[PDB]
């Protein structure tokens, strides 16, 4: 479960991200695609090259969803319910891929938060992204 | 790697398998147990209930195709990557199947063999089949890029 | 989440286990130790030989906990509270190992309950073992 | 298989890494982020808070040794199983270390490199490092039995 300190840490870090969240979302997907090539199987309709507008557009959506989750950190299942449905019943991405994107999101944050990404903040963000992931796969079966 | 005894154990049990039956069953169970795997089979018709999935003729047909290829691969236990390379390329390049699905099918297959053979599917036999399904899954994911 | 049908399925199948729960727990552990030998790092203190009293005894502990969990399927976190504490605070089991033992328990049940292990029951059992696993790792951080 | 470009990327970034400091940072972060891994370091003293873990002399010393071995492995990217065999056996037989921790440390190390280097740890550099930490973890788990 996310503690009060975890929530504080997530809000501070995401708050520093601020307006760059969409850019960071796309960077994290780029990071994922290159680092873990099997994740590209869910995007055969995308141009996955660097700078693709498709990745950027999807990065903005992912980031906006994360912003939404941060904003409703005590009520994540309902905030992400439409996304849990979509992933469970339409996209059907294997649950294992969420850990790969969560690591890349973490890496993206680390590369952009020199001051903020302390060990404790890293720990909270890892927990938060795992919790988001759990919510997103909660309706798979 | 499988030991000589493990190879023999795999070969002996597989000689008793009805590949089309076990294939239909393992694929159906994959679709029931891990329902997101139904995403590749939207053209297959009714998949609305466990009974419909299991009784779906297209699911059964796909299962025999998949397990027939698995079956044929058991003759090339020391060349699984070579044996499955072209199928790996196809699954990645044209079918866009996430290789985790190979691991999931492998685990359902082990559960089906356990169900089918009961006490004959001993711990050592299972251990041997785990190497096989891991090896096949790794071979099918090997050419992904 | 465990649906009501899932709970029905688990209670029926696990009730059939009955007096064999201890023997099945031990067999599941032996299946795990032989299939996934890295799991043995958690039991270096044990005589892991086939038929060992220690494995039989630990198998009964594991099975009785599963019996407890099935019995209190609507409140697993509470019912397994001391065990989730123990695993989180005293043991050092990476969460990956829970999937491995869960798969070995399914194999065990499949091998011993031909009539009860249907596709639907298999799915229910898998979900239940995943849920137990989640409860047991819930206090890790 | 690291490409040539991937090997160059790994090497160029590693020339800037202070192995002792990064080792200490990465091991400390592993113990803070996945605190059950503290169970493998029972005699290391105070691990009570994040600051205590990061500042612990034993953690810093151990991290220097662990990353020093990782560093030496980077000279043998084509033979990681052979390069880490002795340490794999040690980690299994004497240390009883759950091998998933090799993967976790690899990922924490990638996060430290991203934090420390910022923008120069590009997506392509990261991908090269992911193949390396996957290879090292596989190599360290290879002799488990
Ligand atoms: C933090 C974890 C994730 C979040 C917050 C997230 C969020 C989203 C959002 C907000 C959308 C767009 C929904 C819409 O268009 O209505 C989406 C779509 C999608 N997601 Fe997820 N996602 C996550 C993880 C993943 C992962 C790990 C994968 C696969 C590797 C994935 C694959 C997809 C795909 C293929 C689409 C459809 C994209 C398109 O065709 O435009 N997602 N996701
Ligand atoms: C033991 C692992 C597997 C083996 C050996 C295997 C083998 C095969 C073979 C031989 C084909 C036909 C190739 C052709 O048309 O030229 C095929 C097609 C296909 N496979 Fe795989 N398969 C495996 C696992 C899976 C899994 C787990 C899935 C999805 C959950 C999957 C999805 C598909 C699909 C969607 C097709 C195309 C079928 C069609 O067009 O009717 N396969 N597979
Ligand atoms: C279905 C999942 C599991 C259940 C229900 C379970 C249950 C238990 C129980 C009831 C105990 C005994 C505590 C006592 O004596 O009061 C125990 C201890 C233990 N478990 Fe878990 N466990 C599970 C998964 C695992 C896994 C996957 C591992 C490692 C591979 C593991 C490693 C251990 C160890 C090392 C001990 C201590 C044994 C001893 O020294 O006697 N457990 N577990
Ligand atoms: C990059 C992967 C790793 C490498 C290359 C590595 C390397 C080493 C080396 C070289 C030693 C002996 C140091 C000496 O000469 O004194 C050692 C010891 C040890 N390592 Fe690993 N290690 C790795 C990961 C881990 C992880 C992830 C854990 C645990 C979570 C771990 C647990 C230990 C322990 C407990 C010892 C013995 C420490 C003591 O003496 O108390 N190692 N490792």
């Amino acid at each position: 479960v996310l503690s009060p300190a975890d929530k504080t840490n997530v809000k501070a870090a995401w708050g520093k991200v601020g307006a760059h969240a969409g850019e960071y979302g796309a960077e994290a997907l780029e990071r994922m695609f290159l680092s873990f090539p099997t994740t590209k199987t869910h995007f055969p309709h995308f141009d996955l090259s660097h700078g693709s507008a498709q990745v950027k557009g999807h990065g903005k959506k992912v980031a906006d969803a994360l912003t939404n989750a941060v904003a409703h950190v005590d009520d994540m299942p309902n905030a992400l319910s439409a996304l849990s449905d979509l992933h469970a019943h339409k996209l059907r991405v294997d649950p294992v891929n969420f850990k790969l994107l969560s690591h890349c999101l973490l890496v993206t944050l680390a590369a952009h938060l020199p001051a903020e990404f302390t060990p404790a903040v890293h720990a909270s963000l890892d927990k938060f992204l795992a919790s988001v992931s759990t919510v997103l796969t909660s309706k798979y079966r | 790697h499988l030991t000589p005894e493990e190879k023999s154990a795999v070969t002996a049990l597989w000689g008793k398998v009805n590949v089309d039956e076990v294939g239909g069953e393992a694929l159906g169970r994959l679709l029931v147990v891990y329902p997101w795997t139904q995403r590749f089979f939207e053209s297959f018709g009714d998949l609305s209930t466990p009974d419909a999935v299991m009784g779906n003729p297209k699911v059964k047909a796909h299962g025999k195709k998949v397990l027939g290829a698995f079956s044929d691969g058991l003759a090339h236990l020391d060349n699984l990557k070579g044996t499955f390379a072209t199928l790996s390329e196809l699954h990645c390049d044209k079918l866009h199947v996430d290789p985790e699905n190979f691991r999931l099918l492998g685990n359902v297959l082990v559960c089906v063999l356990a169900h089918h053979f009961g006490k004959e599917f001993t711990p050592p036999v299972q251990a041997a089949y785990q190497k096989v399904v891991a090896g096949v899954a790794n071979a099918l994911a090997h050419k992904y890029h």
